[PDB]
């Protein structure tokens, strides 16, 4: 477990320097043909720095001159018989004290080296080397460019955790108000490889471009499948991600235990809002809000669905059965336990699903519902 | 100690 502070020191920050080699006297891997980084290169390469500084405390500053740094960045053409390298990608040193600890170096005749910014391998390979000069040890053609899941734990093992990144209620996929590359998405030609990491406030998943099947699941930890790709997106461990909207697909949109705002958008969306008090939008489509038990939506915190359409969309209280399958009663209870009702609110049109779970005094469960609804709307 | 990228 080495790091810049040490070996076996743990969430520890650390204030580093970075530079853009313009000679070198020699190459550590013995590696020749230098050539320093052209413009595009050294602006994804900050790109990059900046994503891990989003995620672990460590701050970067460039220095240049005849400074000394700790993160240095060049390119090699020829191996050292000074024969031309067009095979090999790049290469990194781990922190440390010997020389070239904590240089990384690339192949200029890669094409996705000299256009990291148009040629996604290249970035991924900036953030992957300035990981291991930072410590750490190891989708249908395209390339995430920002730390993963596992690498955003590692980093953050070794230097703590910056919780001072994204704060506010922050928006990733379309409509992004992250001014990050990694988590924008422009057009639905736009795929979407990120695990993200947000130190607080209420933030949505807006997936709303995209016309894919999508499966969305704000679980910490979890993956979700996006625009199209399996497993792409994924939340870190240590963030709690609030709101989803999916495409025009035919989504499942999985909550966690916060309390969630789900919009289906079009398509015959699944909603599962978990524990906690949702608000739910099943959008165009027949939709399903699905409920796994009656902690999903105690009296204390409920659910709210609040564009349900009687006669389209439905509400899946299949779960139940595992006690004794739900009884519709039309307009009260008997006492006995697993049974439902819907009851008109006529000066609020609002229908209230009361759910009496068998073996509890009073009635615990409720979702409130927007509009009306019939019992051959609600699956038991 | 040095670690390779894959081309
Ligand atoms: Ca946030
Ligand atoms: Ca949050
Ligand atoms: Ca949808
Ligand atoms: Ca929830
Ligand atoms: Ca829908
Ligand atoms: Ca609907
Ligand atoms: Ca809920
Ligand atoms: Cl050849
Ligand atoms: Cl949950
Ligand atoms: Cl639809
Ligand atoms: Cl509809
Ligand atoms: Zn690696
Ligand atoms: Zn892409």
């Amino acid at each position: 477990n080495v790091s810049w502070n040490g070996t076996n020191v743990f969430g520890k920050s650390a204030n580093l320097t970075f530079k853009f080699l313009q000679s070198v006297s020699s190459i550590p891997s013995g590696d020749t043909g230098f050539v320093k980084f052209n413009a595009e290169q050294i602006e994804q390469a900050k790109l990059s720095l900046q994503s891990w500084s989003d995620v672990a405390n460590l701050t970067f500053t460039e220095v240049t001159g005849n400074k000394s740094a700790n993160i240095t960045f060049g390119n090699y053409t020829r191996d050292a018989s000074g024969n031309l390298d067009y095979g090999t990608q790049a290469y990194a040193y781990y922190p440390g004290n010997y020389q070239g600890a904590g240089s990384s170096w690339y192949n200029y005749n890669q094409s996705n080296i000299r256009n990291p910014g148009s040629e996604e391998y290249g970035r991924q390979t900036f953030t992957h080397e300035i990981g291991h000069a930072l410590g750490l040890a190891h989708y249908n053609g395209h390339y995430g460019g920002a730390p993963m899941i596992d690498d955003i734990a590692a980093i953050q093992r070794l230097y703590g955790a910056n919780m001072t990144t994204r704060t506010g209620d922050s928006v990733y996929g379309f409509n992004s108000n992250t001014d990050r590359d990694f988590y924008t998405a422009t057009d639905s030609s736009k795929a979407l490889i990120f695990s993200v990491w947000d130190a607080g406030g209420t933030d949505t998943f807006d997936f709303s471009g995209y016309s894919n099947n999508q499966r969305i699941n704000l679980n910490e930890g979890s993956f979700s499948d996006v625009g199209g790709l399996k497993g792409n997106v994924s939340i870190a461990h240590g963030v709690t991600i609030e709101n989803a909207i999916g495409g025009s697909g035919n989504d499942i949109l999985v909550g966690n235990s916060a309390d969630n705002i789900l919009q289906g958008g079009a398509g015959n969306d699944v909603l599962y809002g978990g524990a906690g008090a949702d608000t739910l939008y099943g959008g165009a489509g027949r939709d399903t809000f699905v409920y796994g038990s009656g902690q999903d939506s105690t009296v204390a915190a409920y659910d709210w669905i609040a564009d349900f359409q009687k006669g389209i969309d439905k509400i899946d209280l299949s779960a139940f059965r595992n006690e004794g399958q739900l009884s519709f009663v039309q307009d009260q209870f008997t006492g006995k336990g697993q049974e439902v009702m819907l009851q008109w609110d006529a000066a609020n049109s609002i229908t209230n699903l009361w759910l009496h779970e068998a073996g509890h005094s009073s009635v615990d469960f409720l979702v409130r519902i927007v509009g009306q609804a019939a019992q051959s709307d609600i699956i038991v | 100690a040095k670690a390779s990228q894959a081309a």
